[PDB]
DNA sequence: CGAATTCGAGCTCGGTACCCGGGGATC
DNA sequence: ACAGATCCCCGGGTACCGAGCTCGAATTCG
């Protein structure tokens, strides 16, 4: 038998049989609402076509794809199964902890079995040959190690010496034990500090741990006063930087790497995760050799949920943790990721399952695989069948729609609660392993919900769509017609238990719903590839895909930065007590001054706006004077044997006057880390020229997608409290920032204001005068922009001599590596506030920048009302004209004096938005807001809020509870009186707040929505942009802008009813318009 | 230019300045119907209707054509085309011109001020000058018939009747004259009588004979009578109908009127 | 004797300033 | 057990003072 056993259910003969009571018609209809429980004796079982096969038996041949080379150690390969292997690729690193005496009948070599001899570290690298076999490579002697000066383990302890302390100091409270000499190493090694250039090279301890330890010793246990260095190191990034070239997602091959010694594969029964060859190599046995670019068949696997409710309610969301919401049926495609193939569309059902004919035949017209359907009689027995797929077949990816929410979640939950089945072993090794889902929603800091297991690569598609659009509401149906350009039928969950209380016939169309959803995300996969976009991060960074999915932006950096400090005699201080000790002194916390925006000069401006960009700035001012922390001196002693100017900068940046050193006499990190993912930029902005205009778009979303990896160098750095927080390079970051958009618009102003000084400096102008007078006047700025309205000249060319112009402004200003670059010449510009601004590019696109109009909450209706103004503004004609003739005068002087006559456009398209929001023929899906949860509810301050409201609406109905960060859709309902005792059960000119309610429930009861807010929330948006021409100030275009819609009047109906019975007569629209006169007429005799 | 420009030149100026005066701050949500007769004035006030005509005569000339329009007063929501007139407002005004230069539907209404400046001079102030626009389709029920008997309730009296009248629906008030003329406001509370005829308590009316008694249960009478501070001068009375109308008219230079309903009775 | 002004206490609601929170722009 | 930054505009919900409102409990005044 096994050595390390196996934890994973190899045989069975009790579970809890769950099953609802209406899959069996042989009860009346008195025994159909409920749900079965109760033990069994029978091992679990599968139906396909009408063959039994239980479930966990591997053998003659089953309904799923086996890849796999054991189960419960009974070797099922053919025999003589000896692949040899020496090129792999490895995906996924994982570090667990094995043992001496836990590997004894392994018979393995003296060297890995020396290794680990108390304990060790064991590095399994995990991947695929290229010809198609599973392999784990477990490579041993990697020993994680943190360091510490030597005076102060000489002070405060007071080699051997050393380890001999700290290994019974760790001792109380004991969670180790038997801790000796052979657990830790010391050796004196001399390195300097990162921080500062005046900090000289010392003397420090180097302690090897042993295994996964290092985390207590830089736990505040072992020392507080003595400062560990580098102790979050993991025993992966200690096999990835040391090891030269090493990455952790590339092709390796397996080299007789020193004293010829040889990689030793394991026997089949010694396998600590189940694949198909295993092999025992060293740190060193490994090449990482190159010019093999390839991704070796890893199968994706992309499933979805769906699950139904029961006891006392169908329309009730279900719930977990209830033994009677019970999941019916969960898709299961399994994919090629190599060749972007799809095989095997199997689905699993509870209880008999069909499929509608048309399902069949447009998947056979589509070449897909025909779907496999799964009968499973029990719940458990179902679940139990997925994760024997998830753990025979062994997807390498897996992909979902909300999988790190619902799915996962709920199928674990109902495992580990209701059925007690451990998934420690179902990950990739089968014993001892990770399968957890991390939710936010645990009134905490982080941003991510985070699933991990032992050796696959969960890629949500809701992360990763919900970072490449920006879309309103991100469920499927919506994001599949945004981004595919196709129409999904949706299911909404409210009808499941009326298609599965019908016989098999309806059960088919609910797998008709589960697999043509699971195949739109299979869609959205191959058209995004995430995969390889993350690999490119996980190979540049040394992190593993799984921490470059879910391990936010400091790590990445932080790894780069410590591959560069550890080659240059450089150590990076660990500061611990982070903040839940906060900052140690013993509404959001703007840790400094960080941009400059420059005044808007508000307005329409028809004379082009040529907008100069620089390029990439603060990556370029790391790098153009060298700022890191190991060049930082921020006093000026250490600075003085070297002259100001040529060897140093000087600069108050918050008063302190930090000194910073040039690059000839010492060299920074952040500046050499940087120029490595430039160049990473810089290939995915290659690519842009010469691709599709579809497949532009993705690597368009790359690259902003390694912007942010580059500029989180400077991110990284300005944090407070995190991994390497130096808040002088920040700020002097935004310093050099502010300082050198200030310097650009006094060289731009002051040198070519007058336009013999255009051309004598570009002579190329002499032809691009348009015929106006001339000025070249920044009216803009931003964090590097700057908007040049140059008035006086023709658009054509702008954009051919602005390069020049951003070329001259450069060299002339600022140092080499800084780039000025004329990107845009805008023609019609409208500046309407800061951040905010709409322009045409010249000759086509509009640049729509943030307006109410550019963001995810504001309702569809109202956007395609103000996005038809907008065009009514910069596109058409006589409207352009107009809007600039609204300069000529002050705000206040267009509310005498009509329009000028040619707006008469703009305005039809508010009275016609106006008569399009009343019609009772609205449709609700057109009016819904949506705005995100995130945070937790409860820990809001303000918590009367819309979404907020909306949220216990939900929850409170048995609904579904959208999770932290999920936009919640809400529409807002009509004041009434149903709308105020409501609020009154659940406590009068009520709150936008607490008249939200779900659109879900905004249908299916027939609620009115406001047509005062949503009109009034229209003019604010259209007011909003449009104040811009008119003064700038709200109140007047506000005023004008509603002057457009026509305002009518009648009496409040009975009270005519009333006042007709007293006999009186109703003058104008109620009658026509020859009633209006003539009795008015009468009317005024009687009051006369 | 404008086919309908109207204009208050100073003398009638401050013959309507004087007879907006009064009512501070009421009609200012007015709905100004005007039409070739000269201009009316509408508005609820405390749930009741109230009419202010401004007959050709009142102002310097009038002159009109098409379609009656109506001018919802409130001009950008918070200033009101008759706050011209608040008697302290611009204080020393010479001529105003309103004018609409529109056509039928879409009409637009221009108030023109003019200040003085004391040499026989003035600044047309093109800083406060409104621009309101025609409501398109507006239903106003505004009185029509010939009241039955109208009597002239005089300054003093017509706070009497007002106090006579009660707080709240408990308690509703009874207008009944019998015969002889005796026009009694009864109540729970208290009487008030009078002598109506065709010695201060000769209430002057004309054909008066025709017997009523009726019944007023909106509590709102005192208030907006009140409200608007009238110096009294007719009760208007229309029986004939049902639910009959008191409306009441005041007979300084102003002639704002107020029409109660009233419950069925004669 | 008279009931016709007032400068006091209640009103609104404008319109300030405030926070928050959503969600953009810029690295 | 987690982890780029700041700047900026609007919108919703408070929480004031306050200037303008009539609306009275003394009134000065006829
Ligand atoms: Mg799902
Ligand atoms: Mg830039
Ligand atoms: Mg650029």
């Amino acid at each position: 038998g096994p050595t390390q056993r196996h934890t994973y259910y190899s045989e069975c003969d009790e579970f809890r049989f769950i099953a609802p009571r209406v899959l069996d018609e042989d009860a009346p209809p008195e025994k159909r609402a409920g749900v079965h429980d109760g033990h069994l004796k029978r091992a679990p079982k599968v139906y396909c076509g009408g063959d039994e096969r239980d479930v966990l038996r591997v053998g003659s041949g089953g309904f799923w794809p086996r890849r796999s080379r054991l189960w419960g150690g009974v070797d099922h390969a053919p025999a003589g199964f000896n692949p040899t292997v020496t090129v792999f690729h490895v995906y996924d690193i994982l570090e667990n902890v094995e043992h001496a005496y836990g590997m004894r009948a392994a018979q393995f070599h003296a060297r890995f079995m020396d290794a680990i001899t108390p304990t060790g570290t064991v590095i399994t690298l995990l991947g695929l040959t290229p010809e198609g076999h599973r392999v784990a490579v477990h490579v041993y002697g990697t020993r994680q190690y943190f360091y510490m000066n030597k005076e102060e383990v000489d002070r405060h302890l007071q080699d051997l010496c050393e380890r001999m302390a700290a290994a019974l100091r760790e001792s109380p409270g004991a969670s180790f034990r038997g801790i000796s000499a052979d657990h830790f190493e010391a050796e004196v090694v001399e390195r300097t500090d990162v921080y500062y250039y005046e900090t000289r090279p010392a003397l420090f301890y180097r302690v090897y741990v042993r295994s996964g330890r290092v985390l207590s010793y830089l736990c505040d246990n072992f020392c507080p006063a003595i400062k560990k260095y580098e102790g979050g190191v993991d025993a992966t990034t200690r096999f990835i930087l040391d090891n030269p070239g090493f990455v952790t997602f590339g092709w390796y091959r397996l080299k007789p790497g020193r004293n010829n010694t040889l990689a030793q594969p394991r026997a089949p029964m010694a396998f600590g995760t189940s694949s198909d060859v295993e092999f025992n190599c060293t740190a060193d046995n490994l090449a990482i050799e190159g010019g093999m670019s390839d991704l070796p068949a890893y199968k994706l696997m992309c499933f979805d949920i769906e699950c139904k409710a029961g006891g006392e309610d169908e329309l009730a969301f279900p719930v977990a943790g209830h033994p009677e919401d019970l999941v019916i049926q969960i898709s299961c495609l399994l994919y090629d990721l190599s060749t972007t193939a799809l095989e095997h569309v199997l689905l699993f059902s509870l209880g008999s399952c069909d499929l509608p004919e048309s399902h069949l035949n447009e998947l056979a017209a589509r070449g897909l695989p025909t779907p496999v359907v799964l009968e499973f009689d029990s719940e458990f027995e179902m679940l139990l069948a997925f994760m024997t797929l998830v753990k025979q077949y062994g997807p390498e990816f897996v992909t979902g729609y909300n999988i790190i929410n619902f799915d996962w979640p709920f199928l674990l939950a109902k495992l580990t609660d209701i059925y007690k089945v451990p998934l420690d072993g179902y990950g990739r090794m089968n014993g001892r392993g990770v399968f957890r889902v991390w939710d936010i929603g645990q009134s905490h800091f982080q941003k991510r919900s985070k699933i991990k297991v032992n050796g696959m690569v969960n890629i949500d598609m809701y992360g990763i769509i919900t970072d490449k659009i920006k879309l309103s509401s991100y469920k499927l149906n919506a994001v599949a017609e945004a981004v595919l350009k196709d129409k999904k039928k949706d299911l909404s969950y409210r009808d499941i238990p009326a298609y599965y209380a019908t016989g098999p016939a309806q059960r088919g169309v609910i797998g008709e719903y589960c697999i043509q959803d699971s195949l739109l995300v299979g869609q959205l996969f191959f058209k995004f590839l995430p995969h390889l976009e993350l690999s490119a991060v996980a190979r540049l960074a040394g992190i593993n895909i799984t921490r470059t999915i879910y391990d936010g932006q400091q790590i990445r950096v932080f790894t780069c930065l410590l591959r560069l400090a550890d080659q240059k005699g450089f150590i990076l201080p660990d500061t611990q007590g982070r903040f839940r000790g906060a900052g140690g002194e013993a509404g959001r916390h703007v840790g400094y001054q960080g941009a400059r925006v420059l005044d808007p000069t508000s307005g329409f401006h028809v004379n082009p706006v040529v907008v100069f960009d620089f390029a990439s700035l603060y990556p370029s001012i790391i790098q153009a004077h060298n700022l890191c922390f190991s060049t930082l001196s921020l006093r000026a002693d250490a600075v003085a044997h070297l002259e100001a100017g040529k060897d140093y900068l000087e600069i108050e940046v918050g008063g302190r006057r930090l000194f910073f050193v040039k690059a000839h006499v010492r060299e920074s990190l952040l500046s050499i880390l940087l120029r490595d993912w430039l160049a990473m930029r810089k290939q995915i902005r290659s690519r842009i020229p010469q691709s599709s205009p579809e497949e532009a778009v993705l690597l368009d979303k790359q690259q902003a997608a390694i912007k942010v990896v580059c500029n989180s160098v400077y991110g990284f750095t300005g944090v407070q409290h995190g991994l390497l927080p130096c808040l002088h390079v920040a700020a002097t970051v935004t310093t050099i920032g502010r300082e050198m958009l200030l310097a650009t618009r006094e060289y731009v102003h002051a040198r070519w204001a007058a336009f013999e000084q255009l051309l004598a400096d570009f002579p190329e102008a002499a032809d691009m005068r348009a015929p106006g007078p001339y000025s070249m006047r920044i009216i803009y700025g931003d964090t590097d922009s700057i908007f040049v309205l140059c008035r006086g000249l023709t658009a054509a060319g702008l954009t051919a001599m602005g390069d020049k112009m951003a070329s001259h402004i450069s060299r002339a200003l600022f140092l080499p590596p800084i780039k000025l670059e004329c990107e845009k010449t805008f023609t019609k510009l409208l500046l309407i506030a800061k951040k905010k601004y709409i322009g045409v590019i010249y000759g086509g696109k509009m640049l729509i920048k943030g307006v109410d109009l550019v963001r995810k909450n504001n309702c569809a209706f109202i956007n395609r009302t103000s996005r038809a103004l907008v065009d009514l503004l910069f596109y058409d004609d006589t409207v352009s004209g107009a809007a600039a003739a609204l300069a000529e005068r002050p705000a206040e002087e267009w509310l005498a004096r009509p329009l000028p006559e040619g707006l008469q456009a703009f305005g039809a398209v508010l009275v016609d938005a106006h008569r399009r929001i009343t019609d009772p023929e609205r449709d609700i899906q057109d009016f819904v807001l949506t705005a995100e949860l995130s945070r937790h509810p409860r820990a809001y301050t303000n918590k009367r809020l819309a979404h907020l409201t909306v949220y216990y609406k939900l929850m409170a109905r048995r609904a579904q509870v959208p999770s932290i960060k999920d936009r919640i859709p809400y529409v807002i309902v009509a004041q009434t009186r149903e709308v105020e005792e409501t609020v009154a059960r659940l406590a009068r000119k009520l709150l936008v707040s607490e008249l939200a309610e779900d659109p879900a429930y905004a249908i299916a009861h027939g609620v009115a929505l406001n047509t005062d807010y949503y009109f009034s929330h229209l003019l604010g948006a259209a007011c909003v942009t449009f104040k811009a021409l008119f003064g700038n100030n709200a109140k007047i275009t506000e005023s004008l802008l509603k002057r457009f819609i026509p305002e009518v009047w009648h009496p409040p109906d009975d009270v005519a009813a009333r006042l007709r019975a007293a006999g009186f007569g109703a003058v104008g629209a109620g009658a026509t318009a020859e009633e209006t006169r003539r009795m008015l007429h009468r009317a005024f005799d009687t009051l006369a | 230019g404008a086919p309908c420009q109207v204009v208050l030149q100073g003398a009638e100026l401050n013959g309507i300045l004087q007879a907006f005066a009064p009512l501070r701050t009421s009609l200012l949500d007015s709905l100004l119907v005007m039409g070739d007769r000269g201009i009316l004035i509408h508005n609820t006030i405390f749930g009741e209707q109230v009419f202010l005509p401004l007959e050709h005569s009142q102002f310097s000339r009038y002159r009109w054509r098409g379609p009656t329009a109506a001018f919802l007063s409130l001009v950008d929501q918070k200033r009101s085309l008759l706050s011209v007139f608040r008697a302290n407002q611009y204080p020393d005004l010479r001529r105003v011109e309103l004018a609409i230069t529109g056509q039928a539907p879409f009409r637009t209404l221009v108030q023109r001020i003019w200040t003085t400046t004391s040499d026989g001079e003035a600044v047309e102030l093109a800083s406060e000058t409104l621009m309101k626009r025609e409501l398109t389709s507006f239903v106003v029920l505004v009185p029509q018939g010939t009241p039955d008997v109208q009597l002239r309730l005089t300054r003093p009296q017509l706070t009497k009747v007002l106090n006579a009248t009660g707080a709240d629906s408990a308690t509703p008030t009874t207008f009944e004259l019998g015969v002889n003329g005796k026009f009694s406001v009864f109540t729970t509370s208290t009487c008030v009588t009078f002598a109506a005829r065709e010695n201060a308590k000769t209430v002057y009316g004309e054909n008066t004979h025709r017997t009523f008694s009726v019944v007023v249960d909106d509590c709102s009478m005192r208030a907006v009578l009140r409200r608007l501070q009238v110096a009294g001068g007719t009760l208007k009375f229309f029986l004939t109908t049902p639910v009959p109308s008191l409306c009441v008219t005041a007979t300084g230079p102003n002639a704002v009127s107020a029409v109660f309903l009233l419950k069925p009775q004669k």
